[PDB]
């Protein structure tokens, strides 16, 4: 009889959700892990995906652990993070692509006549390998490792062949560290380890040698690579304070894109402030020095990663959050007034009514008057920059030409404004706020049209377009171009309360 | 003179058109008056005064034979309600350019009234079409 | 100029006519206008909309002694209630051919107005006949 | 050109009387529009029709002091409703006779408006009279 | 043109006088149409028709300062209701003469309509009055 | 061409004013048709009569800035209801001299309209004041 | 021809804003009548009058793109209701300066009608903006 699951299949116990229904912003993690190749980023979806990939033992499980488990004020969590590795060391020249679980032991069959092609600087090959025992995958390892050490060739000298369980991977590291480039290619004699073994076949990651690269130069790179992420941080060791001002200077030069979180002692945080004084897009949480790490730099990213932009009301403050994992940091006034000066964040205990209550103190950003220096306005800032660049992109991508004239600033407002709808729908656009003196001047000097204030006042934003021309670096040909300008209020919220207790 | 309106749909048209055509005798770009307030007086003299809502509304006549008209009547056949047609639930935008900068833009929107086919007046001519629409909000950004 | 009706009847009519004389200081093939939504705004702004159902209405005017209003005249005596006299209640259909192309097809659909008899002017020539319409579907194919 | 109408009533004329003199500015055998149909269209686009109920109306205008407009003024006087006067209940008949055959016959009817007294208007000349009438039943033989 | 009328009142005019100044562009000696039936169709087809009552109405404009004016004037405000006056309730009489004979004859009636001052008009000549009227019975002695 | 009107008030003007500037294009000295009757017709032809109760009612027409118009507006001003006023309730009474003789006077009324504030048309001139009124008794003293 | 409006607001325009282009075909200041009483007439022709309580309204035409229609459309949309947006309950004050003195002030009033959008006539012209208005109290400083 057939199955009857050939015409209704109902699964049971899983009752898995939709991936993703709106843009969220994501944690990248800058791990020294030798398990991640340096030239890729790898995002997971659920934190079972992490535990599987690097173990229970290592922090990276301790930190997803951490960061999945976290529920907002409304219900929702981070649903996806994301990790990259930092070269802290002088790496040799590594040859791993090897994801697919093709480790079965399998192998066997495959002793007679093996001829290996290795494509180096110097093409160089390997006699048969005898693996038809093939007891465990280790000594396949071991017996493949001693036909390259047969090899004259300084790389291959000393080479080395390990195995890793957890996940499927065959990687071999040169015997030279510091310059070097090995690869192999896909033989034609039918014994051959090219399919055998995973390398040569589809995606297979190939890393020259590498000199050690500062943390500055090493976020540069995994951005290249990909740039969906928000709020980064650094895992392991805490930095060196002249590290960190480097990081947070090449932060500041990109313009309100990511956040930097840093840990920091109480001692350290009157030094830091001094030398990341400005630099807007750092945050400096306290932590304690009498027990665990409890991850407090990852208070904000988690905030952050649970807004959902797409729905209404989501933007948020950023002043009262429970963690009940975390810890308790300061306890006292003095100390906490003298930690908000230095605009550090920490997690606060106090007693109401008998209950105690801790929670996220500060959510303050350290950077001039210019910059946005709350949280929210910040995050709000960077959804809104994404959702324009994408609005205009599309345009671009979706029509035969703009003309350099009213129909092409006529397009392009149009395209802007349904983004504009959604950017009020969500609570980014405040209206109704009263504008000073100083203000309204400042706003007659951006935009040369008057009245514009009253407009801002009342419905809460302004916006314009204006198109050119120029000549462009590369060539000396002239090309046209156009300018917008945006101008919207912050909304203010209720932080403190006071009041008064008459009797008659 | 040259004055230009460009049209969006959430659906029918995700990238827009542009209209140029505005028909000759007819009223291109019309506007009915707007009432925001409505008063009472009582006995003995005193005023009361409350607000009432209202929206935007406006109207544009085009030539009998254009690629605008064909667009406009596209965009009102996608919305309307017949026999056995699906009917495309979007929410229209319009931007309009006029001489000298003031632009205007309006975000949320319908179409409400047209006319289905061509029709030939007394003289031998198409007739034009009226093609009117309602709005919600409206910004103006060209006071310049 | 160049303008032709073709009017189909489920039973007096199977193989239908053909009109031509569209008449002089009358409008012939007249349409009002086809209102498709209404609006409602509510108190704070809140603005919401609806679909209206309306049906597709046509009117021409004929020469008073022709082909084609003598035709016009027997469908809608066929149809017409009356003292003693069978009633055919049959569909009628009516394609619209214009110049250049722009064929206008209507499918179901039925006579509501006329004129019974002729009547004369105060000038002294015999007066016109309206003969009203109304259609269900209405598909254009004239893309091109 | 060559009209003529010829009136019989079953009672006061029953051998009936001719009217030629069909006055100068005024629209002499004049005909409302006739409705037949009324439709409605319901929710999802669904559209019912049915078909309404109507007789045929005409009225006549002639010259203040002819014999035609005599005898029509009795027949009116006859009919009518008065303090103190029989009221003879008849039936009229119209026959018309156009230039080219085409006769139209109209079978039960009866008086309806007129004007009671002759009145003078500003530029010194007798005014005209109305004479409005309605029938049941009409029948054409004008095929020639 | 030697139009001429003859009011009676039973206690204000036992005698009568006459009126011979009709006034220049106003309409003298003008009646509206009288409606002396209804009729209705009932379902199927079925015509039923039956009388209405009205009475006789004429109006009749004069010149500003003329005997026959004031002499109407007289009658209406003798008639008329007011604060502190007597109301004599009498019923007139009206007989028009025109050329060629045609006397007309109304019986029974009274005063409805008038104008209490004289009023001047903007090019400053003085305005004509109405001065309305009903009756209850009409005959017609002029077959001559 | 000659005539003036002379207006007095029992609290505002004891002693009267009087105002001779009619204006040029308006209707000075006008007044609306009065109804004295009513009239109804029952079955089988009787008539029945009953009279209608109404009052005198008068405009005049005034230049923008004169004398007489600025007492008018005193007048009413004073009578007039407002926020914070005390409201004088007198009764007004007017005389109206024609030229040859011809006195009108009318003793209890009261104003009723105004314009508050002057006006300017398009053409750039002020415009004009209507001022009505309405009373209770009129006599004529003008049988001269 | 010298004519000014100066135009005050309570939180808006606290200092004030002065308009000076009346615009050449509409009707620039404009004041509809003003109803102060109303009468009824008893039987027996007793008469009684009572006062009806009205305000003062005034509109202004201007100019589609000048300083004072700016500030006009500013104030407006301040005080109009909309989806989201902040509304400013301001009392309005206008006092206008005539050639030859004559001051006339209104204390307490609010805007009521506007049009939001510019709109183009047939002729190709951008069309009048009304700009309605009413008021409580109005003094008159012109006896000069």
């Amino acid at each position: 009889m057939i199955s009857q699951s050939r015409y209704i299949r109902i699964i049971s116990g899983v009752g898995a959700a939709a991936p993703v229904a709106g843009r969220k912003l994501i944690l990248r993690v800058m791990t020294t892990n030798n398990v991640i190749p340096p030239g890729i980023v790898i995002e997971f979806d659920n934190a079972n995906a992490v535990l599987s990939y690097f173990g229970a033992q290592s922090e990276e499980y301790q930190r997803a652990a951490a960061y999945f488990k976290f529920i907002s004020k409304s219900v929702n969590s981070p649903s996806s993070i994301s990790f990259a590795r930092w070269v802290n060391t002088a790496i040799a020249p590594m040859v791993v692509g090897d994801n697919l679980p093709k480790t079965i032991a399998d192998f066997a069959g495959f002793s007679a006549g093996v001829l290996t092609i290795m494509v180096g600087a110097a093409e160089q090959n390997i006699t048969a390998i005898d693996t038809s025992a093939a007891t465990s995958m280790d000594n396949v390892a071991s017996i493949i490792q001693t036909e390259i050490r047969k090899n004259a060739d300084p790389q291959l000298a000393q080479a080395t062949v390990t195995w890793n369980q957890n996940t499927n991977q065959f990687t071999l590291v040169g015997a030279t560290i510091g310059t070097g480039v090995l690869a192999v290619a896909k033989s034609a004699d039918p014994q051959d380890m090219s399919t055998a073994l995973g390398w040569s076949t589809s995606n297979v990651v190939n890393v020259a040698g590498q000199s050690a690269d500062l943390p500055d130069a090493a976020v540069a790179k995994s951005t290249n690579v990909s740039n969906n992420f928000g709020s980064f941080l650094f895992a392991g060791a805490p930095l060196d304070n002249d590290q960190i001002k480097a990081v947070s200077a090449w932060n500041a030069a990109q313009n309100n894109q990511f956040i930097y979180t840093v840990a920091t002692s109480l001692a350290n945080l009157g030094t830091l402030f001094t030398l990341v004084n400005g630099n807007a897009g750092t945050a400096l949480n306290v932590l304690s020095a009498t027990a665990a790490n409890d991850f407090v730099e990852q208070c904000p990213s988690e905030i952050l990663a649970a807004t959902n932009y797409d729905e209404p009301g989501a933007s948020q403050n950023y002043m009262y959050y429970q963690f009940p994992g975390r810890n308790i940091t300061v306890s006292d006034d003095t100390v906490a007034n003298t930690v908000d000066k230095s605009r550090g964040n920490y997690i606060g205990v106090t007693q109401a009514n008998g209950q105690q209550l801790a929670f996220y103190q500060r959510g303050i950003l350290c950077g001039g008057p210019t910059d946005a220096v709350d949280m929210n306005v910040y995050a709000n800032e960077i959804w809104l920059k994404s959702a324009i660049a994408q609005a205009l992109l599309d345009l671009f991508l979706n029509v035969n030409a703009v003309p350099a004239s009213s129909t092409g600033e006529a397009m392009t407002l149009a395209v802007l404004q349904p983004v504009l709808d959604k950017a009020t729908a969500n609570g980014t656009f405040t209206y109704g706020k009263e504008i000073s003196a100083v203000q309204q001047q400042y706003i007659t000097q951006v935009t040369g049209d008057r009245r514009a204030w009253r407009q801002v006042q009342t419905l809460g934003y302004w916006i314009n377009i204006t198109f050119s021309s120029y000549t462009n670096s590369n060539t000396g040909l002239t090309e046209w171009k156009a300018n917008y300008t945006l101008i919207y209020s912050k909304g203010d919220a209720i932080r403190f309360v006071e009041g008064s207790d008459v009797m008659i | 003179f040259g004055s230009i309106c460009a049209f969006t749909a959430s659906r029918t048209f995700p990238n827009g058109f542009t209209v140029t055509e505005e028909f000759a005798d007819a009223d291109p770009i019309d506007s009915p008056p707007f009432a925001a307030a409505d008063t009472g007086a009582g006995l003995n003299g005193d005023m009361v005064v409350w607000n009432r809502a209202n929206i935007l509304e406006v109207v544009v006549n085009v030539i009998p034979n254009t690629e605008g008209e064909r667009n406009l009547a596209v965009l009102l056949d996608a919305n309307r309600t017949g026999k056995d047609k699906s009917g495309a639930r979007d929410v229209v935008g319009l931007v309009v350019a006029m001489p000298d900068g003031s632009k205007i833009t309006c975000t949320n929107g319908t179409p409400i009234d047209g006319v289905l086919i061509n029709a030939v007046a007394s003289v031998g001519r198409l007739k034009t079409k009226p093609y009117r629409f309602r709005f919600e909000k409206v910004i103006k950004a060209g006071t310049s």
